[PDB]
């Protein structure tokens, strides 16, 4: 039990200790999520642990296309990725939605588009 | 209990059956077994059979686990299908669809995608053939399982001698 | 700087010496007691 | 002497022998010089009778640890009663064994249970893939969860709004 | 050999856990350069990787 204790306890050193000093992205260490923070509370024998699991969720099937043509070159983009909420038409991001102008700032070109299967021209 | 409860915090990880759609269309990637095939009622992947032939009272009673073979390979096969189709984002979100093909990139990128639209073939061939070598290797080569050997024959001795004595 | 040990003296036992000093009345009464130090020594072997 | 009974949990004194269990036909092959058998670790294995000179091999007779299936005093009084690892055709209480319903699990045998088609998150574990549970008891096949399948294509996504923040 | 598997299942439970769902910079652990999945697979009382 004690081996087991120290196991749990260097768990608990492992878990309360650096669960505060940065972000530390192990599974069943502080939060099921980007982690960034946590809370503990003594008890008789033991602690508690609050876990911060931010989560992106209520998913949805929109669209989005492979690459996007514009005069004559293809595009694969770095940030900033073509999809479609219904209407309209934006660069955004991995995990969720917000717009910006297709721009040479925020748009890389490679490859000209007659090849591909499933290109589109704008 | 505690080996039920062993078994259930090592298979029950994430919390439904996910599953890719039975299509495999990304670009020309082949890995047939790493998701397992739903036409053998079996559902699991080759190279579990062969593991499970690979590997060989008074009282001393076996009790069989809660979560038994079939749905520990049902778990398993949940297991393949979390990772392969669904991505990074999972755990830190929802598991929802991204696209495998531009998810190959970004998976890339971390490491520019004109790579992966011209030459998609070749940066799947790379893990396909050297998986497909592996799998092979696994299928072939055998003495590859000294641990769960050396569990199972040190507690079968465990067992062996307990009766011994 | 932090110290931890990582391993200790590998050692074995020698079950019929050390609990006999080579005495054949000792270690016939010693072998009633079964296998009995083939799991000692295969336990330090596998300490070993 | 007596007369000798076969696949039939008894009590035997084979010459000084004493032992339990169920006797059957075997297709060893005992040699002529041989008196009686073991497998491993002294325990007789098969037997050739002392008269008849016939082969029959010894299993003591199949049993197990019984375990009880109550969903909490305060909620009910109903049971149901496991015996592990028997096909529960040898079992000879008998309030119980006679009933309304008897289930059999690859464990063994259910007492006051009925099988259902349900699939359930399971709480109650018995054993070989079935639990039990109050729901008078139900022992089923369990559920992994709702089985269903994240669709990909190049050509489509699935964008958040909203977050699902769990704090455990 | 119950602490032992334990850890084991600790070990086992992680490496499926915290070597597949992101990448993080974990090495030497799971895994041996930059790591991005991993893909389990049965056994009888195991785990392959």
């Amino acid at each position: 039990r004690a081996a087991e204790i120290r196991a749990s306890a260097n768990l608990a050193a492992t878990k309360m200790s650096e669960c505060v000093l940065g972000q530390s992205k192990r599974v069943d260490f502080c939060g099921k999520g980007y982690h960034l923070m946590s809370f503990p509370q003594s008890a008789p024998h033991g602690v508690v642990f609050l876990h911060v699991t931010y989560v992106p969720a209520q998913e949805k099937n929109f669209t989005t296309a492979p690459a996007i043509c514009h005069d004559g070159k293809a595009h694969f983009p770095r940030e900033g990725v073509f999809v479609s909420n219904g209407t309209h038409w934006f660069v955004t991001q991995r995990n969720f939605y917000e717009p910006q102008i297709i721009t040479t700032d925020n748009t890389f070109v490679s490859g000209n588009c007659d090849v591909v299967i499933g290109i589109v021209n704008n | 209990v505690e080996q039920d409860k062993n078994t259930q915090e090592v298979f029950a990880q994430v919390k439904q059956i996910y599953k890719t759609p039975p299509i495999k269309d990304f670009g020309g990637f082949n890995f047939s077994q790493i998701l397992p095939d739903p036409s053998k009622p079996s559902k699991r992947s080759f190279i579990e059979d062969l593991l499970f032939n690979k590997v060989t009272f008074n009282g001393l009673t076996v009790l069989p686990p809660l979560l038994t073979d079939e749905m520990i390979a049902q778990y398993t096969s949940a297991l393949l299908a979390g990772t392969i189709t669904s991505g990074w984002t999972f755990g830190a979100g929802a598991a929802l669809q991204i696209p495998f093909a531009m998810q190959m990139a970004y998976r890339f990128n971390g490491i520019t995608q004109n790579v992966l639209y011209e030459n998609q073939k070749l940066i799947a061939n790379q893990f396909n053939s050297a998986i497909g070598k592996i799998q092979d290797s696994l299928s072939s080569t055998a003495s590859a399982l000294g641990k769960l050997q050396n569990v199972v024959n040190q507690n079968a001795q465990a067992l062996n001698t307990l009766v011994k004595q | 700087t932090e110290i931890l040990p990582v391993s200790m003296t590998k050692t074995s036992v020698d079950c019929t010496m050390y609990i006999c000093g080579d005495s054949t009345e000792c270690s016939n009464l010693l072998l009633q007691y079964g296998s009995f130090c083939t799991q000692l020594n295969r336990a330090l072997t596998g300490i070993a | 002497s007596t007369n000798l009974v076969k696949n039939k949990c008894v009590n035997f004194n084979f010459n000084g022998l004493t032992g339990t269990g169920v006797l059957t036909e075997s297709n060893k092959k005992f040699l002529p010089f041989q008196q009686f058998g073991r497998d491993i670790a002294d325990t007789t294995d098969a037997v050739r009778d002392p008269q008849t000179l016939e082969i029959l091999d010894i299993t003591p007779c199949s049993f197990g640890g019984v375990s009880v299936i109550t969903p909490g005093t305060n909620t009910s009084n109903q049971v149901a009663v496991l015996y592990q690892g028997v096909n529960c055709t040898e079992v000879p209480w008998r309030v119980y064994s006679t009933g309304s319903n008897v289930f059999q699990t690859r464990a063994g045998c259910l007492i006051g249970a009925e099988h259902v088609n349900n699939s359930y998150e399971c709480d109650i574990p018995i054993g070989a893939g079935i639990c039990a549970s109050y729901q008078s008891i139900i022992a089923y096949t369990m559920s992994l969860g709702a089985e269903n399948s994240v669709a990909y294509s190049n050509n489509s996504i699935a964008i958040p709004t909203n977050f699902t923040i769990s704090v455990t």
